């Protein structure tokens, strides 16, 4: 035999020991990530260094295997996962310095408290003690205080640490045959010329840019709408044609626009989507929310929850002091077990995160038949995209009424549908230019075309150019203004969310076309849709094994991404906005600033 | 205490035709209307039913008030029924003694109670009726009528309606019935309804419905009748005298019917298989309509009398208790071969266990593996995963079939698997079980591979190390109690069964009934089902082996495992049969081929000497025809023929010819004129 069979049996061996020991690696990761202790520190030590060591030595001995000799394209793509994620070119001192940097980031970001000067002892942590401060808390002088204090309390210890971290990650990606850290973050969207027509990462930059060009008008109309509705609530702090203040968004560091929805609904005086008190009185806890999720998933034609998914995978605090750094997190442990954690409340956005990571689990069981190195998302985007498509289809008020969630006397008129589309417009489109500018800023930084003295003056200028947000104090360069978000502290890839929202409405266009439900993707709930659900199931089951461009060509009959699903999802909202911001002007102006004015 | 005074008669039987009468419905609840064969104790059609006429036209009038000896064996058809409430009540003792248990039968509506008790009495009991103002004429009479005490079996209920008053005409009654008591089932199945004839057993359609089942089940081998002679006024001579009656006694034999079970067990054309060649042709057709042409019948001219089974007297408890509750925790590379040796196992009782996952068999179904029992057996107990349980099926090839325990493409056995959660799962990881995911080639079926070699992947001479191109095949499962159902610890036992000529070793739990001497029976032996006469004939048979073959797997010879004696099976009737011209049309007579053996051996070797009179006037004692394919009785030779064209009639010209034109007395026949 030739070396292709040798590579096949090597990947067989690697897959089976990878499941065998990465199962308890991910199990100890889950055990630390659900209970904080002192011996779970050594659990992290083993579940880190051990798995990293065996994975690295198994990839290192794979280097002699020629990629081009392989004729089997799943085996081929297995080699481009395994060999290209080879040995880190940093030294032992440099790599351990890098790991200490990551640990320092996570620890000092997870302990941040903005504290008043008169009583510095009594103050709140970021989650869930400071997320309310940027929300319903009016009289924004303390909002300004909390914003400035949080920016200082991340900046004074994480500006040069991030600056030096950038150099280490760029050096790490440089030895990985990639030009910069952005390129190693974009390597997940790589295909071949036989099936995916190559699709280099240059195609990724041009595709991301052409996606962003024609989502800019919709976001501009939304931003003008939000400006006009913050005029009356917030006097003179917003320019009529300028940008909007950064400290006055829905949450901290302007990530989501969720809690602006009570401040931005046009005619929400009528009964609307909010069901939270009915969630309280119906007895629908986190567990009952999950049973609702599996009725939705056996309705759509996806497998339900396993017995391990019953007994383990505790979401909230179990009442036993198991301290959790709770964030919406799914767990593909490998083998057969899959887990879910977050501080599961009963609110709308957390209900959609419950469906979101539940769809993550459905994704993970769907390609559970794949090899372990193929047992990931079809790219960085699909993996979140499937769960978010599930979360968006379950969120439709028609679905809420059908399965008894929503009140019987609810009205499905045009205006309440516009209000729901507005809530989705905040929770998605208020994040699209934010995530685009943040990931593009990461790409510029990792490319290194902007030196460290001008990262911030760049950061706040496409904050006024791509997402159209102004800030009260630019913090000069001594602080680390873009480094106070969760995914940037722990250094998660942030094009995941942008391409999640890109593929979100493409998959929802598929799940409104094959499911054939009426309504222009607004009330297009996908429940009791076996054919579209099973078509989505092959789209999940091919997974990473076949390149995601071919997967997109299979699901929506288009090998490339596009904006037009955003149009078919938001066109009555869009047409409403041109008949809503007719008084104001669509767009923003960088000239007006709260420090300048 | 009863003397045979004036009035009694001799045996003087009237061996008349049983007609198309007396078919009861087993399985009273409605079925899937299958027109399949119904085998068991059943009534012969048109047999020599003993009619005795207890009439009173004259003083004597050949009064059948006698009490004749009458054998029960495997059932009775009793049609001693008349609407005038005559001779009601009967005594059915096994030997008709004080030792024997008498199962009385009540055919009147005044007290429907069936009790066994003891009922010790003399040769003749009696009953009478003088006068009563409610058209009952005091049917209960002051007499002894035996006695009842310490009753082993009792049935008391409301005295529901059966019959009353008197018949308008001579035998205006169709209330026939059939009894046989077996295994807690008693048939009192009747057809209470009036139908009038002149004086005959009517040829009305046998469609008597089920009535009741009783849990008595006491064995009956003989019985007796009981009479009612009226004291008051049967005739104006005021003597003891039974009124005008004509009563019937027939017996049930092991045979087969064809029952539709269309609407709650009803039938359209009841066909007793051992009646005539038309009937056996109908039984083979599995329907209720005769075809037109040459036709081969099933081998049911005489049916098996008994279902004899002869298993080895083992009575051992198999180690299956420590197979499914096994502490032996193997792996798929170190798969066990726990031989069960010589024992009796509770086959398919583990299939009844609801805690078990996959009992797919692939070759021997769970039902037929209790009675067909096995020469050799192995356990093959080890551990696999859920996808590996899907893999362990014989037709599926993969890393647990090709590179581990492999099954043959037929396997003639079964495989069980179940969950061993909290049995083989360790919270830190249960790595103690292994598999071999690497081998130089696919494993042959039932090939053990403990060899933990370097696997020699590529051209690398490893010799004890796992290099860049060298890989360890003996790799662990890695179970966890939190692990998923597809990777859950599953215990599998591949219950490999095989049957050879060797004597049976582990068999299913049942009682081996005592062997018959010489009778066409349903032999089972060591699971070898079939039909034939058991004979003690000795042939050149190897002493150790038991499964004979004879010719074309006729398997004549089979060993009794107790006394180690050969017991040949010579079939009571042979194949090679052919209905020359059937009776769908008015050609009512019929004849089927029997054998290349001459028809003079039919009553003695094919054993038709004790059959119904239909097999006498149709098959043993009637016209004989012979062909190159053999011989038959029922058709006659003739010198006239023509070109043989139509496929009806085997080789010598015969078809659906008409004979009504010559004479209309008998209409068409089966004379071999011409293949039309
Ligand atoms: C807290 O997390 C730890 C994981 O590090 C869980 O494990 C136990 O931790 C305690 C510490 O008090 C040890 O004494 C036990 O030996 C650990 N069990 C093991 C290693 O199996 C612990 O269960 C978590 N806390 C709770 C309340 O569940
Ligand atoms: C073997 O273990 C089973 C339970 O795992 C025991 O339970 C049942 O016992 C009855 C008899 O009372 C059997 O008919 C069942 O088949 C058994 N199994 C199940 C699943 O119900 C059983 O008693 C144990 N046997 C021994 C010899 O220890
Ligand atoms: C998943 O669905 C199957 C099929 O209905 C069912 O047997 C099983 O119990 C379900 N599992 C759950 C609800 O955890
Ligand atoms: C899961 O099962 C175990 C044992 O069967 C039990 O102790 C545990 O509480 C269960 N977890 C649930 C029901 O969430
Ligand atoms: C359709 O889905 C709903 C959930 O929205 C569910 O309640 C219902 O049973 C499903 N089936 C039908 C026939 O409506
Ligand atoms: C949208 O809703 C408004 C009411 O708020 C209604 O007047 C209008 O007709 C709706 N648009 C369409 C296209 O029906
Ligand atoms: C359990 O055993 C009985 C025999 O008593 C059998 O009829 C039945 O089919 C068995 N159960 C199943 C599920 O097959």
């Amino acid at each position: 035999s030739t070396t292709e069979d040798r590579a096949k049996i090597f990947l067989d061996n690697f897959n089976h020991e990878a499941e065998d020991l990465s199962y308890q690696s991910s199990l100890a990761s889950w055990e630390y990530n659900t209970n904080i202790s002192d011996e779970n520190v050594q659990k992290m030590d083993e579940a880190g260094a051990k798995w990293s060591a065996f994975y690295e030595e198994q990839s290192k001995l794979a280097k002699n295997y020629p990629l081009e000799e392989i004729q089997t394209v799943p085996v081929k793509l297995q080699l481009q996962i395994l060999q290209q994620s080879g040995s880190p070119v940093l030294s032992e001192d440099k790599s351990k310095r890098l790991n200490s940097i990551l640990n320092a980031m996570s620890t000092i970001y997870s302990t941040g408290k903005v504290c008043k000067p008169n009583n510095p002892q009594e103050c709140f942590l970021l989650e869930p003690g400071l997320d309310n401060i940027m929300g319903t808390s009016k009289d924004y002088n303390e909002r300004l205080w909390a914003w400035e204090g949080w920016r200082a309390e991340v900046g004074k210890q994480l500006r040069p640490l991030y600056e030096e971290y950038v150099a280490l990650k760029n050096e790490m990606a440089r030895g990985y045959h990639y030009e910069d850290y952005g390129d190693y973050w974009r390597r997940d969207y790589e295909t071949e010329e036989s099936s995916g027509s190559g699709y280099s990462r240059d195609q990724l930059m041009k595709d991301v840019d052409r996606i962003f060009t024609e989502i800019k008008p919709l976001y501009e109309h939304l931003h003008a709408y939000v400006r006009t509705k913050l005029m009356d609530t917030y006097p003179f702090h917003i320019s009529p044609t300028g940008c909007l203040p950064a400290h006055l968004l829905g949450d901290m560091w302007g990530r989501f626009w969720t809690n602006l929805y009570p401040l931005t609904v046009p005619f929400g005086q009528k009964p609307n989507i909010d069901v939270t008190d009915a969630m309280v009185n119906q007895g629908w806890d986190a567990n009952r929310i999950f049973k609702e999720a599996e009725k939705f998933f056996v309705s759509v034609g996806l497998p339900n929850m396993t017995e391990g998914f019953w007994n383990n995978s505790m979401l909230t605090e179990p009442g036993d002091g198991r301290k959790v750094v709770c964030h919406p997190t799914a767990w593909d442990l490998g083998k057969g077990d899959f887990r879910i954690k977050m501080c599961t409340k009963v609110t709308m956005e957390d209900f959609l995160t419950a469906h979101h990571e539940m769809g993550h689990i459905q994704y993970d069981m769907a390609y559970a038949t794949q090899p372990y190195l193929l047992r990931n998302g079809a790219n960085e985007g699909f993996h979140e995209a499937v769960g978010e498509v599930m979360s968006l289809s379950v969120a439709t008020p028609k679905h809420l009424k059908t399965m008894g969630l929503l009140s019987p006397d609810f009205l499905e008129d045009n205006e309440t549908e516009i209000n729901f589309l507005l809530k989705q417009a905040l929770n998605i489109v208020g994040t699209l230019p934010f995530t685009y500018m943040l990931e593009k800023w990461r790409w510029m930084v990792f490319r290194g075309e902007i030196p460290k003295e001008e990262w911030m003056k760049k950061w706040w200028e496409m904050k006024r150019d791509l997402v159209g947000v102004v800030e009260p104090v630019p913090h000069d360069e001594t602080y680390c203004d873009p480094a106070s978000l969760f995914h940037v502290a722990n250094d998660y890839s942030f094009i995941r969310y942008y391409t999640r929202t890109i593929f979100e409405f493409q998959f929802h266009e598929a799940l409104c076309r094959i499911a054939q439900h009426d309504g222009p993707l607004h009330k297009c709930d996908i429940s009791n849709s076996t054919d579209a659900g099973k078509k989505l199931h092959q789209m999940l089951s091919v997974g990473k094994s076949q390149p995601w461009t071919v997967t997109l060509k299979d699901i929506v009959d288009s090998r490339n991404m596009d904006v037009g699903p955003l149009l078919r999802y938001f066109e009555p909202l869009y047409t409403w906005l041109q008949e809503q911001n007719r008084k104001s002007y669509v767009g923003w102006n960088t000239d007006w600033s709260p420090y300048s004015d | 205490q009863c003397v045979n005074l004036t009035g009694r008669a001799t045996i003087q039987p009237s061996f008349t035709n049983s007609s198309h009468r007396g078919v009861y419905y087993p399985d009273t609840i409605f079925r899937s209307n299958s027109l399949v064969l119904s085998q068991g104790y059943f009534l012969p059609f048109y047999s020599n039913i003993s009619w005795y006429y207890a009439l009173t036209k004259t003083n004597g009038a050949e009064k059948r008030v006698d009490n004749p000896i009458l054998d029960f064996k495997d059932g009775i058809y009793f049609a001693a029924t008349e609407k005038s409430n005559i001779v009601r009540g009967w005594i059915f003792g096994t030997t008709l003694d004080n030792t024997s248990q008498s199962l009385l039968i009540v055919n009147n509506a005044t007290n429907v109670i069936i009790k066994v008790c003891n009922f010790q009495f003399c040769y003749d009991p009696y009953l009478s009726g003088y006068f009563h103002n409610n058209k009952t004429w005091s049917t209960r009479e002051f007499a002894v009528y035996s006695s009842y005490a310490n009753c082993t079996f009792e049935y008391v209920s409301k005295p529901f309606m059966l019959d009353i008053s008197g018949k308008s005409g001579l035998f205006d009654t169709l209330r026939e019935f059939v009894f046989r008591n077996v295994d807690g089932y008693f048939k009192i199945y009747s057809k209470y309804s009036p139908v009038n004839v002149n004086s005959n057993l009517p040829s009305g359609f046998s469609a008597l419905e089920p009535l009741v089942e009783l849990p008595a089940g006491i064995n009956i081998t003989r019985f007796r009748t009981l009479l009612t002679i009226h004291r008051g006024d049967p005739m104006p001579n005021n003597g003891w005298t039974v009124f005008s009656a004509a009563y019937y006694v027939g017996y049930l034999a092991p045979r087969t019917f064809m029952l539709k079970y269309n609407e709650n067990g009803t039938i359209t054309d009841a066909v007793d298989c051992s009646l005539d060649p038309l009937s056996e042709a109908k039984c083979t057709l599995k329907s209720f309509t005769v075809e037109k042409g040459i036709y081969q019948t099933s081998n049911f001219r005489v049916q098996p009398t008994d279902s004899i089974v002869r298993f080895p007297n083992i009575t051992n408890l198999c180690p299956f208790g420590e197979v499914f509750n096994a502490t032996t925790f193997a792996s798929v590379y170190a798969w066990n071969r726990k031989r069960i040796s010589n024992c009796v196992a509770d086959y398919s009782v583990l299939y009844n266990s609801t805690s078990f996952s996959t009992f797919k068999c692939y070759g021997v179904s769970p039902t037929k593996l209790n009675d067909l029992c096995f020469t050799n057996v192995y356990a093959d107990s080890f551990v696999v995963r859920g996808d590996e349980v899907r893999q362990i099926a014989p037709g599926q090839t993969g890393k647990i079939a090709d590179y581990n325990y492999k099954l043959p493409d037929d396997f003639t056995g079964c495989v069980i698997a179940w969950n061993s959660n909290n049995l083989d799962s360790k919270v830190g990881g249960n790595y103690n079980y292994l598999y071999r995911l690497f081998r130089k080639s696919n494993l042959k079926p039932f090939e053990r591979d403990i060899s933990t070699e370097i696997y020699q992947a590529g051209s690398t001479p490893c010799n004890g190390v796992e290099g860049f191109n060298c890989y360890f095949p003996l790799k662990s499962y890695g179970f966890h109690p939190t692990n998923g159902v597809g990777y859950q610890p599953y215990r599998v036992v591949v219950l490999s069964f095989e049957l050879l000529n060797a004597p049976a070793t582990v068999c299913g739990p049942k009682k081996s009934t005592n062997l018959i001497k010489n009778k066409c029976v349903n032999f089972n032996f060591n699971g070898l089902t079939g039909t034939g006469v058991l004979t003690e004939s000795n042939k050149k048979f190897l002493p150790f082996q038991q499964f004979g073959r004879d010719i074309a797997d006729t398997t004549d010879a089979v060993r009794d495992p107790q006394t180690l004696e050969i017991l040949d099976i010579t079939p009571c009737s042979f194949g090679g049969v052919s209905v020359i011209t059937p009776g769908t049309n008015a050609s009512n007579q019929v004849a089927v081929l029997y054998q290349d053996v001459n028809c003079t051996e039919v009553p003695v070797a094919i054993h038709a000497d004790q059959l119904t009179p239909t097999w006498r006037v149709y098959s043993t004692g009637s016209n004989v025809f012979q062909t190159r394919a053999g011989c038959l009785i029922g058709a006659e030779h003739v010198n006239n023929s023509y070109e043989c064209d139509i496929p009806i009639g085997a080789g010598i010209c015969a078809s659906y010819q008409t004979q009504t034109n010559s004479r209309s007395v008998a209409s068409q026949s089966i004379i071999a004129y011409t293949m039309s």
